[PDB]
């Protein structure tokens, strides 16, 4: 007779996603495929999405179902070099002839990647600064961003709001891509680099009092910005144009450098944040800086069992009544509607256990987790079977597009847009339960990318990137000196679905046991033709790897089907308006 | 052709303190009551209650009948052997300085400290060079005892030593804390720091990481902090931790001074600079 509960252990599917994991130095390479190839710009292309989603109420809604690639074909960029952007595109696995995108695709098919871009840049700019004279009374959800201010007749389209953020681009403080460096080599921003006085102090002046506070002053040279023979802010060439002005690696850091300056000055967001940051609840497990979901790392078949274990817990928490005489007896409003519940939620597990002879563990959890629901309700406030993407406690520091962390490798993400917001029908974005059954039905065939459309699918990000993050690297140079200016910690791992198969076969590599300790015994200053790379779990070190590699493969296995439809959706139906009289006839057209 | 009685009733010529000879007001009113005798001028009532200050009444008519008296009886100014005083005792005073500029002298030593004689004799360059800004300096001090007002003075330049001297503080209490880290940027945990009365918006890493900034450009006098908002933007680390990236110079040093603060609330043992030279 003595209960027990743990918060921190079954959270509401939100793992502090902490940096100590990789606190040894531990960076590899070995996963050099044809596939992976190096994105400098992937980094501030993911932020500006990530942004773009956690405050998609504020954006256009053409603005919040951005593929990553929209980013690419609008701002001219192409992965590979890790300078800049490449020189054009690798075609197929098999032709060392680069092409760029004018060539790929079609004209009209790329104005509208870039139209989108300068909306995303119009639509910062209006947020930052248009909307600072807000008077809300209760809700706030009219006045944006119009599709038509980017489409005005005139000229003070982005000449106004430029205007003012060239006024505060210098308090505001200029990106390291654009401020004026000091190649002088003797001045360093860290330490000082100014004498006032070639003699400072000796004779005291007040002897009763020796201490001279102020030997002497210093003055320092802090980020200053480019000069305007150079400076990409004042490129007057922006002004009449758009954003397209500038060259494509600058318009990648145009939109970050707003990104933040917005989430800084912004008075929507800004006091936004401050209702997210500000929550009467703190999480069970302290306020960490980056957090995902339970799952992205504990695994499904590990995720099911933390549920299984928990229910087994929340039993022991009601058959522990020392005095139940005192409930059970007297009958008063308040107390009672639990007791009630405490009969029929144990006639249940019965009416299961006798009733199901060792039929399947299925039915004993797909017919149960509607009805744990109300128990939970008071003990554990949060679950590992409630929708991360659903709580505003977690909504702030957590971090979508977390597919997991693999030891001594790093994390790992995926570009997917509209996480949280209305018609989340088909977006991935919710509990382990729904997501795992809605991914089910996509490899079962059971849905067509033909639903999606139906679904509002196209308000999701059609077609997708795979990419790896190399944390240990970053963590460990962030930990020494903050040399980073040049470095890459982002790599692309596939364009598409077709590609995603070629890395879960790559993948196979290395969730493999080293057993092969012997000789082949086949009898009749670095250079690899393509990738040669398959040992990986030498030691038993890496034996913790192995798994959170495989458990990866799971997710991309499952998250292939229906990423395959959404490219397939946007091939077939581009952007088109369903309608009401036409969204019939679709249906019973029968495509075949 | 015009009477218009030229006659200089008693001027005085002594100010606020300025430091200068105390006994100098006796002197001057010696030849300040032969400028009006010897240009004949008749002792009044603006003279008697502008001398003492008191409505008095029988015994009011006396300093009328005495002051009159002094005047007449006057003798010719200092003497030969009096007059080389003059000179000598004025010589003594610092009276030339303005009192705006005095008012100046007892404010910028304050944000620049007792003994920071360039710091100060910089900001200003009014009467003459550095010279003046110590002589007056070493005077001020030395003979401050005399004084018209230390109420809103000693205690102004005083006061904003103690914020300089806590900031110092702070700068050399964090730079013993960061030299017991081999990497700090992990390792690095408060002792008395770790609050709990207010809700912990930033993380423990952040934390960690805004405190290794602060060592890293030190505590200067003014900017600082708007080189941290710039050192955590540039940080590919914090590429998406959009509340650390949206805190502004000001809402960012806020934090800051409350971790110098609880750093502040743990080295305090040893803040007894051994002065046995």
């Amino acid at each position: 007779v003595e209960p027990a509960l743990i918060p921190s252990n079954w959270t509401s599917v939100i793992p502090l996603l902490t940096s100590d994991f990789k606190n040894q130095y531990s960076v590899i390479s070995r996963l050099k495929n044809p596939n992976m190839k190096p994105v400098p710009y992937a980094g501030d292309i993911i932020k500006l999405m990530a942004f773009i989603n956690k405050f998609s109420s504020f954006f256009h809604s053409d603005l919040q179902n951005l593929s990553f690639q929209d980013f690419e074909v609008g701002l001219d960029l192409y992965p590979g070099d890790p300078n800049g952007s490449a020189a054009g595109i690798v075609k197929g696995p098999e032709d060392t002839s680069l092409l760029l995108y004018p060539d790929f695709m079609a004209i009209k098919d790329i104005v509208y990647c870039q139209d989108k871009m300068n909306l995303l840049f119009l639509s910062l700019l209006d947020l930052t600064f248009t909307e600072n004279f807000d008077g809300k009374s209760a809700k706030k959800k009219g006045p944006l961003t119009t599709w038509e201010n980017l489409k005005s007749s005139s000229k003070k389209v982005f000449s106004n709001p430029l205007y003012r953020l060239r006024l505060v681009a210098r308090e505001w403080g200029y990106p390291r891509e654009w401020r004026q460096q000091l190649p002088s080599d003797q001045d360093i921003s860290k330490p000082k680099t100014a004498l006032f006085e070639q003699d400072e102090q000796t004779p005291v002046v007040d002897p009763s009092h020796p201490e001279i506070l102020t030997p002497n002053i210093y003055t320092w040279n802090a980020n200053e910005p480019l000069p305007l023979e150079s400076n990409p802010l004042y490129n007057r060439e922006m002004d009449k144009n758009g954003i397209l002005a500038l060259k494509p690696m600058d318009r990648v850091v145009l939109l970050r450098a707003l990104t933040d300056w917005c989430a800084s000055h912004s008075s929507a967001i800004h006091d936004e944040i401050y209702k997210l940051t500000h929550g009467k609840k703190d999480p069970v497990f302290g306020i960490q800086t980056q957090q995902v979901p339970r799952y992205t790392i504990e695994g499904v078949d590990n995720t099911i069992n933390q549920f299984k274990k928990l229910c087994s817990l929340i039993q022991s928490r009601y058959e522990i009544r020392s005095k139940k005489k005192h409930f059970v007896k007297q009958l008063k409003e308040g107390k009672k509607p639990d007791l009630s519940r405490k009969l029929e939620i144990l006639k249940e597990i019965k009416a299961e256990l006798k009733n199901a002879v060792k039929s399947e563990k299925d039915e004993l959890l797909f017919s149960l987790y509607d009805k744990w629901v109300p128990l939970f309700e008071g003990e554990l406030p949060d679950q590992p079977l409630a929708n991360p993407f659903s709580e505003r406690l977690y909504k702030l520091r957590l971090q979508e597009f977390f597919l997991g962390r693999v030891p001594h490798i790093g994390d790992f993400y995926m570009p997917r847009l509209h996480s949280y917001g209305d018609s989340l029908e088909m977006s991935t974005f919710t509990d382990l339960r729904n997501l795992q059954a809605l991914l089910s039905k996509f490899k079962n065939n059971e849905y067509n990318a033909f639903t999606l459309f139906e679904n509002d699918g196209q308000s999701m990000s059609a077609q997708f990137k795979l990419f790896y993050h190399d944390t240990p690297s970053l963590a460990h140079d962030v930990a020494r000196g903050r040399n980073t200016s040049g470095k890459v910690y982002w790599y692309e791992l596939c364009h598409d679905s077709a590609t995603l198969l070629e890395f879960l076969e790559f993948l196979d590599y290395k969730i493999v046991k080293p057993q092969d300790e012997k000789k082949e015994g086949n009898e009749k200053t670095d250079n690899k033709p393509s990738i040669n790379t398959n040992p990986l779990p030498k030691d038993a070190k890496y034996n913790t790897a192995r798994k959170k590699l495989q458990i990866l493969k799971e997710f991309l296995s499952d998250y292939y089907f229906i990423l395959r439809q959404f490219e397939q959706m946007k091939v077939q139906f581009a952007d088109m308006k369903p309608g009401k009289r036409q969204l019939r006839r679709i249906q019973r057209q029968t495509v075949n | 052709s015009t009477p218009s009685h030229p006659r200089m009733p008693k001027p005085h010529v002594f100010h606020s303190h300025q430091l200068q000879p105390p006994q100098l007001q006796v002197l001057y009113e010696k030849e300040r009551m032969w400028t009006a005798k010897k240009t004949g001028y008749v002792p009044t009532m603006d003279d008697v209650k502008a001398a003492y200050g008191k409505i008095s009444d029988q015994e009011e008519q006396k300093e009328k009948l005495e002051l009159l008296k002094l005047s007449v009886n006057n003798s010719q100014p200092l003497t030969e052997e009096e007059e080389k005083m003059k000179a000598d005792w004025e010589s003594e005073g610092f009276t030339n300085w303005n009192k705006l500029e005095f008012r100046k002298f007892i404010t910028v030593s304050g944000k620049y400290g007792r003994n920071s004689i360039q710091a100060i004799a910089r900001e200003l360059a009014p009467g003459k060079t550095l010279e003046e800004v110590r002589a007056y300096a070493k005077a001020f001090w030395s003979n401050i005892e005399r004084i018209e007002d230390y109420e809103k003075y000693l205690k102004i330049i005083e006061n904003e030593e103690e914020k300089i001297k806590r900031v110092k503080m702070q700068q050399e209490a964090l730079r013993r804390k960061l030299s017991e880290y081999k990497n700090p940027f992990f390792d690095l945990k408060l002792k008395h720091p770790p609050s709990s009365n207010n809700k912990r918006t930033y993380s423990e890493e952040e934390d960690r990481f805004i405190l290794l900034m602060l060592f890293k450009y030190g505590l200067d006098r003014d900017d600082v902090y708007e080189l941290v908002r710039d050192e955590i933007r540039d940080c590919p680390l914090f590429e998406l931790d959009f509340y650390f990236r949206s805190r502004t110079p000001v809402e960012l040093a806020r934090r800051g001074n409350t971790l110098l603060q609880c750093l502040e609330k743990e080295f305090n043992a040893g803040i007894v600079l051994d002065d046995a030279t």
